[PDB]
């Protein structure tokens, strides 16, 4: 494309003992006015591994169809639980992808942050593409992937894009503790995206918290 | 009729078509496919002969019920080899049509552009036909499923139950007995055992799935806990 | 591998296809054409098989421009693609150059088609043979293409089945000089008694040119005018 | 050739144009290569039969590299076309990686020209042959981990030969190297054992006007054509005259 | 055809079509070069209807840049195609490299031109047998000679065309290393051993040196057919 | 049922409805060396003859390298497998370049076999007759096999060609290759298949035979010429 | 499938080509075309062949071809394959003007054209083209030249040529009546002589051969002619011969 | 040698036996349609029952998935005989073309342009010998812009011929004769005026032309027909409970 007309806001992706939490505002700001506010930005692309938008909008459905029709072809050949992508070989597609087009003039402006479980020691032979308790994952099986538009690919522990790099990462870098129980984690998502909201001009309310625990996607949606 | 039946442009003189009447003869002689639908939804069924003189293959390996999507099976009759280029065909007309349309593509309209890439090497003459019959199912939620079939050079057909393959006759005698549009899916796992074994040994060779037993309405594997109650006598 | 020329020679020098595409052209409908001094005639018989086609819709008289008319015998298929080609070539003569396109400058682009698929490989021959009639700037004029590519700058002749015989008539009933309405005359004698056939009526499609008037396609009532004599 | 094409596989499961091209490798100058621990030395036959040849341009004994020497067989005209391919590649070798190419990674890539019916890549596509290198090479040389020697084939079977022979007695010189070839030689031992083999299959004499051999030294790693006075001295021992 | 193997292998062993090309090659018309020391002189070989075709349009005894000569036999209407596409290279060495190009080039061109016509698909091998004789990159002078199979050679003189083994056996008696100017034509112009037609009509000479051809006039060439007939009684 | 009209093409189908164009080439492989691969709870050793055309000759390779942990063993004609070896090695290299985990063994074998499917519809191209003993540890050990026509069979032990008739009968009635723990007695059932499937009068094992084994922390090992005839090649 | 193949371009086991001789026979059981230079031009003859007394044959016809103002040519063999090479002749001769600005030597066209001849018996695999013409004309650097090409390709330069059909007994009477320079009006006659004892007739019927000549004024007119003007030369060869 | 088994070989009595061949290829099948044009409406009619090709057990297929008649635009209908392979090509090449002249040429496309052209792109695979003949007729119908119906018929050689009533199937030698003949009952009958009675003066009168070329009874659960009567114009098909209304309309 060229321009980011309609930009977007910025996610936020901790991880913690029962699985990535990812949340997002579903404010999409056209020019300088929230035009559309209730279109969501964490879009689901495997049963295991979740992914965030930021920047464009319009941009954002293209490399979702792009890696949507990847899980039905990767589906295609289940023939054992272990042959599903795990979301280190997705982040590997999306930052091949963003390399293609960043030797090309089309750069595609956008901040895709991929996470997921990155391990397959958890029975889900039986995937459902259209439609008890947690468990304890070591630390190292919890992908959470950053890609920026010119390309650059790295993985943390928590990782923010946007504006939030610098409102809500320095107040995660100092209190982000290793394992982490549920009730903590979203007490301070919220708690960060509370200072998005008073120093960010395109940011609002309608937090689409997301977390991806060891028994599926949820999708919940507070109002701080 | 003497050297009419080289090629497969070439049309014979008493309007028949060869080189394609050869093909249905070499499905005839390969393993065949079932598929049958019920009253909760379509099951599948792939009865192997053929790996009777291997005996060194693993117990769910040569599986032949493939999948599109969430809720499309299509299995073979024939040769393996031909039938997976039209698989990956069928795989890739529905990306394209979930690019083009981000919604699941119809089996009305699969079962067409499938059709005619298949029949589109007919219409050569520096190419060979391709030599597999292929079985395309599928459940809706509100209404019935349907299983159509494409045979070569063409001609799909809406069907309620069909077997192609070496004893495509025999079998088709034994489902027009009970009415199995208004039976059961699970009862229907054992109504096929009583086929197999009567028109072949006491081996599990023959994989098959279900697209649809009210267990979210998509395709399952072969759910090795239900195959074990066979009833081997009745 | 796919590309090589059917239609090759033989040991006694001749294209036995072009001779094979001969024996259909000369067991087709006849097609008679008779240019005159103020005006070209060209007329061809429509055998009817029965009472269901309608007769303004088979057409063998058709328009290539507003002055240049076609007539075909032989194979059907094969001349509505080449009056594609015909009017295809008609339009980018009359794009480039404003005025129109000259009967000479047609017909020797329409005989390098016809030609070309003599020896392109994979291809046969085109089963029929046109007859090109048009109001020119230089005159009137008369072509007849051979399916084997060559044409011939004819006067009054026929292409269809029993083409020696019925040419005949023409070699002993046509003068250097004959008006526009004395060619219909001798253009229906050359259809009714020179074949068993029917009592020629509504069967015949004769289309003219009016001393410099637009090609004009009679129809099946300004015939029995002529008909009726 | 009658309406068989090139592509047919045989009823015995072989290709009909490998066979019947196999043929055809048994028909020009005889050679011999041998492979020794210290170094390998060619050998060929120089037919100049028609005395008004300038006896120059004729070479049975052509050049690769400077590590890889090899010789011809059965139409020599094919065989300028596999080593001009050969003396492109390899040489092309040189520019992407600064050492030289390995003997066992050469003869893949002229082994893989003499198959281009069933391919699918690039970097042959601009010119498909469509029949079969009637040619049988002798490619040798001291790439490194020590001297070897290779001979191809059309069907692209290339074993690795520890000493062989090409031309037209191939069959009549494999008999000698098969007994009297050591497994422990020197260059000397070897130059003799790559004459006398040339002696028993040969319609003429051993003479400087006859034979045109060619070593390659594993110390410099340069091949070397023998001429008039190195070859004067060799043909003068005759450590087995036997008629 | 299109794309399809044309030269293809015989039963045998041997190539079919080349065979066949080479064959053609016998029924054309003969030709004959020496080289000397500094010097080559060609001879070629022709016939055509008497009081027609005067200047005979320059079939044989072709340039191919300023000391480049070419005489062929066989396929006559062939040389258009293969002497262009020479020529073409000749000049294009001359641009590529600054520098004329040297026999030892030319030939090992038309061998590769021949080369891979006999391999490629769907195109007939080149019925046509060359000998180009010109200099080597000093100031040599080698006589090459380009069979339809695509194998060249250089030669001290060679005979080709219509029976080439009772002219190459003449030649291979009394050939002298340095001949002289006036000598080695009379060498070149005793191979009338094959045609059998004693007028000067129907040879052609030439001599090339100093990087420019030269021809021979019917003066001097009737001259020299004059003491061919007194020599053989 | 006709051997001159419809013979000369892969177009042409048989009147009972074989392919008599791509069968030939099936037959090929029953022309080469014999190759037989054992599959154990977490180890695969394949074992390959090599063949010496002469006794100045050098056995050539049989067994190859494909990556860190796929290997194959040809057996056929060997100048069409060189291009199936030099197309599963850049298809597993690409995935580790596009991507950073190991190409999937299922996934890989899928796009070697439609390399056979695309050779056997055109008219020009012709069917690789070669026979691929694919043989890989991914997270489980798997053995595959293909034909000229596109076709996967996860075996357990098999044998190409030179005496399979006399190797499957020693491989159908040994079931113990499963709980064959020790890797030890995995090669020398191995070894032992190509010690009864050997002509007559010849050499058993004369470091002519290689052996390479791939399993959960072995990668694609190949056993040197003083491992082997020590013991693995002494015990018989 | 390759069953269908006639294998155009393939050599026979005699050394000659199949494709090549059986146009080259072709060709001579086709009309007969004169060809004759003389010191005032150079004159073509023709030979129309009789279809029926329909064709107009007064203001055009389908023999003798020009290429320039300074090239004409008469087509001698299959009349189908000649339009395609005439149509490439012209293009080649207007080729060389927007390309050098000066107007082709008529040496230069026939290599022009003879190697499309060549190049279908040489690749491709389609039949060679049956036609042979006698294509002649006047350049600046050798004055007025004739050339007879062939179905292979091999031309060649001529001063009287008579390819077609009876060529024998044609090109004997240009052997021995064809003086080393002839004027105009007595080379016209010479044309007319060689072509009336050709088709075994006396004198022409006068709705039978055409002529054409050159004859460069310094601007090369190239006048063709017209049934009437035939009439005058038919007098004069009745007169004395 | 003598090959008149190739498509583009003209046999030495000037003929192209492939496509004789291949009409007897539609034959084989014995599909009859009928389809008849009368006053601003046309109706076409398929045989419905099954292909005469190999074999196709019954009792077991379903019936209303079964049939002949393809729509190719809204307005243009057509049905399709012969082998079921080349019905469904020629179906999409016409709705490929009819798709491209909208966007082409701004209306709809004429029911007259639309079978000129699918009989243009029929006669590449006649002159052209790498493909293989079409063996599939039909009869294309709709309403053009004169606001007139027009029914058109191709074979599968090059025949725009268009017909103002015919029969396709394998009784084409027969069954002109009883088409005419039951044409002449509207013809020369009262026509005293036209009050869109297309239902009852052509529907009526061309079910009984399929009743004389087959010999069955008609079963309406086996019959389909179609109209393109004005003031719909939109190829309605008639449903199953007004055929066997309009099947005992025998008395």
């Amino acid at each position: 494309t060229l321009g980011p007309v309609v930009t977007g806001t910025s996610v936020i992706a901790i991880k913690y003992k029962h699985g990535i939490m990812i949340a997002a505002d579903r404010k999409a700001s056209y020019g300088s006015y929230a035009k559309f506010q209730n279109v969501e930005r964490i879009f689901k692309i495997n049963n295991k591994t979740v992914m965030g938008f930021s920047g464009e909008l319009a941009d954002a459905q293209y490399l979702h169809e792009l890696l949507t029709r990847k899980n039905i072809n990767n589906l295609s050949e289940k023939k054992r639980k272990e042959d599903m992508y795990t979301p280190q070989h997705y982040h590997s597609y999306v930052s091949r992808v963003f390399y293609v087009r960043k030797n090309r003039i089309d750069p595609l402006f956008n901040n895709i942050i991929i996470a997921g479980i990155n391990s397959q020691k958890y029975d889900n032979n039986d995937d459902n593409v259209l439609l008890e308790e947690y468990k304890e994952i070591h630390k190292d099986d919890l992908y959470i992937g950053f890609v920026d538009m010119h390309g650059t690919n790295f993985c943390d522990d928590y990782i923010t894009t946007g504006y939030a790099r610098y409102f809500a990462l320095t107040l995660l870098r100092d209190h982000y503790k290793d394992n982490m129980t549920e009730e903590e984690a979203r007490i301070l998502i919220n708690e960060c995206l509370r200072i998005l909201y008073f120093r960010d001009a395109t940011s609002s309310n309608f937090i689409q918290i997301v977390k991806v625990t060891s028994k599926g996607v949820e999708y919940e949606e507070p109002y701080i | 009729s003497a050297g009419y039946d080289l090629s497969v442009s070439t049309f014979s003189p008493d309007g028949r078509l060869y080189q394609v009447e050869y093909i249905y003869k070499s499905i005839n002689n390969n393993n065949t496919a079932l598929c049958l639908e019920c009253k909760d939804g379509i099951i599948c069924c792939c009865i192997n002969s053929n790996m009777d003189k291997n005996k060194m293959i693993k117990k769910n390996s040569y599986n032949r019920i493939y999948h599109v999507n969430n809720n499309i099976i299509i299995t073979y009759s024939g040769f393996d080899g031909d039938a997976r280029n039209i698989i990956d065909r069928a795989r890739s007309e529905a990306n394209t049509y979930y690019y083009n349309f981000h919604t699941n593509i119809p089996l009305h309209i699969l079962v067409n552009r499938i059709s005619l890439y298949i029949h589109a090497y007919t219409l050569y003459w520096h190419m060979r036909p391709f030599a597999a019959s292929i079985i395309i199912s599928s459940f809706n939620e509100k209404d019935k499923g349907d299983i159509y079939c494409i045979e070569p050079n063409g001609a799909c057909y809406k069907y309620s139950g069909i077997v192609i393959g070496k004893n495509k006759e025999m079998f088709k005698t034994e489902i027009e007995k009970k009415d199995y549009k208004d039976i059961n899916v699970r009862d229907a796992i054992e109504d096929i055992y009583k086929f197999i074994l009567t028109s072949n040994n006491l081996q599990n060779l023959v994989n098959f799935s279900w697209i649809c037993k009210e267990s979210s309405y998509e395709f399952q594997n072969i759910h090795e806990e239900i195959l074990t109650p066979a009833l081997n006598k009745a | 591998e796919y590309s090589f020329s059917l239609t090759t020679f033989s040991p006694t020098g001749k294209l036995v296809q072009i001779e094979y595409a001969l024996n259909r052209v000369s067991s087709s409908s006849p097609a008679l054409g008779i240019r005159a001094k103020n005006g070209v005639i060209i007329a061809t018989e429509k055998k009817s098989p029965n009472e269901l086609i309608e007769e303004n819709s088979i057409f063998k008289i058709q328009q290539i421009s507003e002055h240049i008319g076609i007539v075909y015998a032989g194979m059907p298929g094969d001349f509505r693609v080449l009056l594609k080609r015909a009017r295809k070539e008609a339009i980018r003569y009359s794009l480039q150059y404003g005025s129109e396109i000259l009967v000479k400058e047609l017909v020797k682009i329409i005989a390098s088609i016809v030609q070309e698929f003599t020896q392109t490989g994979g291809v046969r021959p085109f089963g029929l043979s046109l007859l090109i009639c048009g109001v020119d700037v230089y005159g009137y004029h008369l072509y007849q293409i051979d399916p084997s590519g060559c044409y011939f700058n004819w006067m009054a002749t026929c292409v269809g089945k029993d083409y020696q015989n019925n040419m005949s008539f023409l070699e002993k009933r046509y003068n250097k000089d004959i008006e526009i309405e004395d060619a219909i005359h001798t253009a229906i004698l050359t259809l009714k008694e020179s074949y068993e056939g029917v009592l020629n009526e509504k069967n015949i499609e004769i289309g003219v040119a009016y001393d410099n008037k637009p090609f004009k396609i009679l129809t099946q009532n300004e015939i029995k005018d002529y008909l009726i004599e | 050739e009658y309406d068989r094409g090139v592509n047919t596989f045989s009823p015995e499961g072989r290709l009909f144009q490998v066979e019947y091209a196999l043929g055809a490798i048994k028909l020009g100058s005889t050679a011999v290569g041998i492979c020794v621990n210290d170094g390998v030395i060619l050998a060929s036959e120089r037919r100049i039969s028609s005395t008004l040849i300038e006896k120059d341009s004729v070479e049975k004994l052509l050049s690769i590299d400077d590590h890889i020497g090899c010789a011809m067989s059965g139409l020599m005209a094919d065989a300028r076309t596999l080593i001009d391919y050969a003396r492109v590649e390899c040489n092309h070798y040189k520019f992407i990686y600064n050492e030289n190419i390995n003997i066992k990674s050469c003869v893949e890539l002229i082994s893989e020209l003499a198959l281009d019916f069933s391919n699918l890549s690039d970097s042959k596509r601009k010119k498909i042959m469509s029949r079969p290198f009637g040619v049988a090479l002798l490619i040798g040389g001291v790439d490194k981990n020590g001297p070897c020697l290779w001979y191809t084939e059309p069907s692209g079977t290339n074993t690795r030969f520890s000493a062989a022979s090409i031309g037209s007695a191939q069959e009549g010189a494999e008999l000698l190297l098969q007994e009297n070839y050591k497994k422990d030689m020197t260059f000397e031992q070897a130059e003799i054992l790559a004459l006398t083999v040339l002696r028993q299959v040969m319609e003429d004499k051993l003479s400087t006007s006859n034979v045109e051999i060619c070593a390659i030294k594993k110390s410099d790693q340069t091949f070397y054509k023998y001429n008039t006075d190195d070859i004067s001295r060799i043909i003068d021992v005759l450590p087995s005259p036997v008629y | 055809s299109y794309d399809r193997a044309i030269t293809v292998f015989s039963p045998d062993g041997h190539l079919l079509q080349v065979e066949h090309a080479l064959e053609a090659v016998k029924k054309g018309g003969c030709a004959v070069a020496i080289k000397s020391s500094n010097f080559a002189v060609l001879a070629v070989e022709k016939k055509n209807i008497p009081k027609l075709q005067n200047p005979k349009t320059t079939e044989k005894l072709i340039k191919l840049d300023e000391h480049n000569c070419l005489a062929f036999a066989g396929l006559n209407a062939d040389a258009r195609v293969l002497v262009n596409k020479t020529r073409l290279e000749c000049q294009r060495y001359y641009l590529n490299m600054d520098e004329p190009a040297p026999v030892d080039y030319i030939a090992k061109y038309v061998a590769k031109v021949q080369q891979k016509f006999t391999h490629r698909g769907g195109v007939r091998p080149f019925g046509i047998a060359t000998l180009i004789a010109g200099f080597k990159n000093n100031k040599e002078i080698c006589i090459y000679q380009t069979e339809p199979s695509g194998i060249y050679a250089a030669w001290k003189a060679q005979a080709i065309g219509k029976n080439a083994k009772i002219v190459q056996e003449f030649l291979e008696k009394n050939y002298q290393e340095n001949m002289e100017q006036k000598d080695c034509i009379f060498l070149a112009l005793k191979a009338i051993f094959e045609v059998v037609e004693l007028s000067s009509k129907n040879v052609e000479v030439a001599l090339l040196t100093e990087k420019d051809l030269t021809f021979i006039e019917e003066q001097e060439i009737n001259s020299m057919v004059e003491l061919i007939d007194q020599e053989r009684t | 049922m006709y051997r001159n009209l419809y013979d000369t093409d892969n177009i042409i189908y048989s009147p009972e409805g074989r392919l008599y164009q791509v069968e030939y080439a099936s037959e090929a492989i029953k022309q080469g060396t014999c190759a037989v691969a054992i599959k154990s709870k977490d180890y695969v050793v394949v074992s390959g003859l090599k063949k010496c055309i002469s006794k100045l000759s050098f056995p050539q390779e049989k067994i190859f390298k494909i990556d860190d942990y796929i290997g194959i063993s040809m057996s056929g004609i060997t100048s069409d497998a060189k291009v199936l070896t030099k197309f599963m090695q850049n298809e597993c290299l690409s995935h580790k370049f596009l991507y950073n985990e190991n190409i999937n063994i299922e996934s890989l074998v899928r796009s070697v076999a439609d390399k056979y499917q695309k050779n056997t519809q055109k008219s020009s191209k012709r069917a690789f007759g070669v026979g691929l003993m694919i043989a890989a540890y991914h997270n489980e050990p798997c053995i595959f096999e293909t034909r000229p026509n596109g076709s996967y069979f996860e075996y357990d032990a098999l044998s190409f060609g030179a005496r399979s008739h006399a190797s499957k009968t020693y491989l159908e009635k040994n079931l113990h290759l499963f709980e064959e723990c020790s890797l030890e007695e995995l090669i020398l059932h191995c070894l032992k298949a190509l010690k009864c499937s050997l002509s007559s009068e010849s050499e058993l094992t004369i470091s002519n035979t290689a052996l390479a084994v791939v399993g959960k922390n072995h990668p694609w090992q190949e056993i040197s010429s003083l491992q082997l005839e020590e013991y693995l090649s002494k015990v018989k | 499938a390759r069953r269908y193949d006639s294998r155009t371009t393939t050599f026979s086991p005699e050394g000659r080509l199949y494709q090549v001789e059986y146009a080259l026979e072709a060709i001579n059981n086709a009309s007969i075309t004169i060809g004759l230079i003389t010191k005032d031009g150079v004159i073509l003859g023709a030979d129309k062949v009789f279809i029926s007394k329909l064709i107009d044959k007064a203001n055009n016809y389908e023999k003798i071809y020009k290429i320039d103002k300074h090239i004409f040519c008469g087509v001698a063999g299959l009349n189908a394959d000649a339009n395609i090479l005439i149509n490439q002749s012209r293009l080649y001769a207007q080729r060389y003007l927007y390309n050098y600005n000066e107007v082709q030597p008529v040496s230069q066209l026939v290599v022009q054209i003879c190697d499309i001849k060549q190049s279908y018996t040489q690749y491709g695999g389609l039949r060679p083209y049956g036609v042979s013409f006698l294509i002649g004309g006047y350049d600046t650097k050798d004055g007025y030249q004739l050339y007879h090409t062939d179905p292979s390709g091999n031309y060649s330069g001529w001063f009287a040529t008579a390819i077609g059909t009876n060529n024998l007994t044609a090109s004997s009477v240009l052997k021995q009546e064809w003086k080393n320079d002839m004027t105009l009006e007595e080379g016209l006659l010479l044309a007319l002589k060689t072509l009336a004892k050709s088709t075994d007739t006396e004198i022409p019927k006068s709705e039978k051969i055409e002529l054409a000549y050159l004859t460069n004024k310094d601007g090369e007119v190239y006048q063709k002619y017209l049934t009437e003007k035939e009439i005058e030369e038919l007098i004069k060869l009745y007169t004395q011969k | 040698s003598m090959y008149d088994r190739h498509l583009t070989i003209f046999s030495p009595d000037g003929n192209l036996y492939q496509i004789e061949y291949a009409i007897k290829a539609v034959k084989n099948t014995n599909i009859t349609s009928v389809g008849v044009k009368g006053e601003n409406c046309a109706v076409i009619i398929s045989q419905k029952k099954m292909a005469t090709q190999y074999i196709s057990q019954d009792k077991l297929l379903d019936y209303n998935n079964i049939t002949n008649i393809y729509n190719i635009t809204d307005e243009i209908g057509c049905s399709m005989v012969g082998m079921p392979g080349d019905c469904l090509s020629m179906v999409y090449k016409a709705r490929s073309e009819a798709s491209e002249f909208l966007y082409s040429n701004g209306y709809n496309v004429n029911a007259e342009t639309l079978c000129r052209n699918i009989c243009d792109k029929i006669q590449v695979y006649t002159q052209h010998a790498y493909m293989r003949l079409h063996a599939c007729s039909g009869m294309i119908i709709g309403i053009d812009e004169n606001n007139k119906p027009e029914l058109f018929k191709f074979d599968p050689s090059g025949f725009c011929a268009g017909y103002r009533a015919c029969v396709i199937g394998n009784k084409e030698q027969e069954s002109i004769s009883v088409l005419e003949r039951l044409l002449e009952k509207r013809k020369k009958k009262i026509q005293q005026e036209t009050i869109d009675e297309d239902i009852r003066n052509t529907t009526i009168l061309a079910i009984e032309a399929l009743q004389t070329i087959l010999a069955f009874d008609l079963k309406a659960s086996e019959i389909e027909v179609a109209i393109v009567s004005t003031k719909n114009r939109n190829f309605t098909q008639i449903s199953e409970k007004e055929i066997d209304n309009y099947l005992t309309y025998i008395a």
